């Protein structure tokens, strides 16, 4: 459900 | 505790009420 | 949230989101009480039963959000946990006996609008505040429902009498341990619900005018069921153990 979250994050 | 702790920005800090605070204000007897 | 409302923008700035990395999911709600110690439930993080058992790694924490889902750039902040300390004697065994843990971010967090601590209790704050009929907040993202919502929810809710909390329930009630709701006679409803746990019950201090932490959402059996009632960590019990982690592993 959740939108991406920057992948600098990840 | 933090100086400045629990003083929200929107609104305490700017002397503004959010909408059901009250209930919590009125309960306190 | 059961039977809750929208809340308001910047309503409760203290309101972190624990979130975890893979898959992208919502796991509990979580409160900013310095700029880089957020407060959970120890359950969020290590639940044996449920072979749940995070490390740093595997979570981040959301802070300066209103919608649930989406990201919200320019408003909300992302944080990685640089170490979790759970409450040495949580009792997962049993009845989630001191149902608290702490989390360490690896930077600091900047304060905006959106994003603002909450302050914790003293001995006085809760002699004052914590007792049967006054009325806390409960703020979170979890269910609406025993579906989910749009943007964060908060619901006030009542302090109930300890007999009243004990005789709802086979659970062994504790002192770390308050619970909250509506009665079935009192006519008005609401509870914390899947999701929610972890996340903040406040009260405003009538006698500074400052929101403070009181409880945390611990655990309860289904999501407002009449004469039932949800139960919330004793905060201000656990204190000596807060500051005692925060004086040490603190920078
Ligand atoms: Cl305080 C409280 C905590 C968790 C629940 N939930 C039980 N099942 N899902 N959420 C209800 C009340
Ligand atoms: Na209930």
């Amino acid at each position: 459900d959740f939108e991406e979250i920057p992948e600098e994050y990840l | 505790g933090e100086a400045d702790c629990g003083l929200r920005p929107l609104f305490e800090k700017k002397s503004l009420e959010d909408k059901t605070e009250r209930e919590l204000l009125e309960s306190y007897i | 949230i059961v039977e809750g409302s929208d809340a308001e923008i910047g309503m409760s700035p203290w309101q972190v989101m624990l979130f975890r990395k893979s898959p992208q999911e919502l796991l509990c709600g979580a409160s900013l009480i310095s700029d880089r110690w957020v407060l959970t439930a120890a359950h969020c993080l290590l639940y044996p039963p449920w072979d749940k058992n995070f490390t740093e790694n595997d979570l981040l924490v959301r802070i300066g959000k209103h919608s649930r889902t989406r990201y919200e750039r320019n408003i909300e902040k992302i944080s990685m946990l640089e170490k979790i300390y759970i409450h040495p004697r949580y009792n997962w065994r049993e009845n989630l006996d001191r149902d608290i843990a702490l989390m360490k971010l690896k930077k600091p967090v900047a304060f905006s609008d959106y994003i603002h601590p909450v302050c914790l209790p003293d001995r006085e704050t809760a002699a004052s505040l914590l007792q049967a009929g006054y009325k806390g907040r409960v703020t979170g993202w979890g269910n609406l429902k025993e579906g989910q919502p749009s943007v964060l929810q908060v619901v006030n809710l009542p302090i109930v009498e300890r007999p009243v909390c004990k005789d709802s329930t086979r659970i062994r009630i504790t002192d770390n341990m308050f619970c909250a709701g509506y009665k079935p006679d009192e006519g008005k409803r609401g509870d914390a619900c899947e999701g929610d746990s972890g996340g903040p019950f406040v009260m405003k201090s009538p006698f500074n005018n400052r929101w403070y932490q009181m409880g945390i959402v611990s655990w309860g059996e289904g999501c407002d069921r009449d004469g039932k009632y949800g139960f919330y960590t004793h905060v201000f019990r656990l204190k000596k153990w807060i500051q005692k982690v925060i004086d040490q592993f603190g920078e």
